[PDB]
């Protein structure tokens, strides 16, 4: 099950892939049931430009990820 | 799963937060409420674009279900 | 309501118009509807889809 | 009420505008929920590239449309 | 409010559709079923992109609600 | 299910991996998968989202 592998996730790191171009990673706090995200001690990553930034925090929305990766 | 998303937005209610779009637009604002459909309603919210400061709002509606993220500020 | 609003669309794209109507997903009624293209267009009497409907706040 | 607006226009000719460059015009025959459409007798037109192409009928995916305008 | 896309969906059922993707990928493919929520499972499928074909699919799953439209063909 | 499928996104995104699950929303569990950039980079064990799933097939 897609949700119970995400769940199994919480308080570790996660590598997150959007439709854009861009990925994250950060630790997993906790999502909903349409997996909106919370993530911790997060890097943003444009994959084009190659810009990286960090955020305590953010509710990353679900609707324009495709991919959630267990590990970094 | 749970409701991690709305308590997210509850704790950071009343302080600035930074909203982006896929698009690239950036608006830091401050999150005065919100409802359980994460719309948002925002005060003092300024709009980037490439940087620039595009506009202010002293009063905004945002969808949260549109929005690439909310980010602690 | 009855007040011009502007709105920003998860495309991009700009308007402007007088709310008159809207429901709990976010869609929208507009009257006298401005799309900024520095040109315009008049669209109108419109209906604003909650689904790529990103900002809303009153006019300037 | 935006749903009452579009139930007015069934049978009659609507134009609609996506997020991306795309229009459309057809008849409305009828719609879901969450308003997905079913247009008959359809103009398709891509605003850059100027090309327009014709359908009989067709199921217009609501989530990437920006406003529906009753007329055309 | 009616059900008029799913009632289009089986209208269509053993007849060829053309999808397009936002994107402006084309898919022209006979549809086989679907369920409630427009998905679709497709036989003698082919993708164009740029008008060249660029792939054929003896048997697809197709997510009919991340499509832009499905149209009669 | 425990086949070789491939998969393509909204955003033009491709990937190939074997199925190991799914839900009734079309998320999806794929396991060895490898997304095709006529570069490839292998990602393991992911969890697919429906809601930018567009296709899903055979391998081939």
């Amino acid at each position: 099950l897609p949700l119970e592998l995400i769940d199994k996730c919480i308080g570790s790191n996660l590598w997150v892939i959007m439709k854009s171009e861009r990925e994250f990673a950060g630790t997993l706090v906790g999502f909903d049931d349409y997996v909106n995200i919370v993530l911790k001690d997060v890097t943003e990553y444009d994959t084009v430009t190659g810009v990286t930034e960090k955020h305590s925090e953010m509710l990353l929305n679900g609707n324009g990820m495709c991919m959630l990766i267990p590990g970094g | 799963m749970d409701s991690s998303p709305n308590e997210f937005l509850n704790k950071v209610i009343g302080k600035k937060v930074l909203i982006r779009l896929s698009s690239g637009v950036d608006y830091k604002g401050i999150l005065s409420c919100l409802d359980g459909y994460m719309n948002l309603a925002l005060e003092r919210t300024e709009e980037y674009v490439n940087g620039k400061k595009t506009n202010v709002y002293g009063d905004a509606f945002i969808r949260g279900n549109n929005v690439l993220y909310v980010s602690a500020l | 309501q009855d007040q011009r609003i502007q709105a920003t669309f998860t495309g991009g794209r700009q308007i402007t118009g007088i709310l008159k109507g809207f429901d709990q997903l976010m869609n929208l009624v507009l009257d006298d509807v401005e799309e900024q293209l520095g040109a315009i267009r008049k669209l109108g009497l419109v209906v604003v889809r909650g689904t790529t409907l990103v900002l809303i706040a009153p006019m300037d």
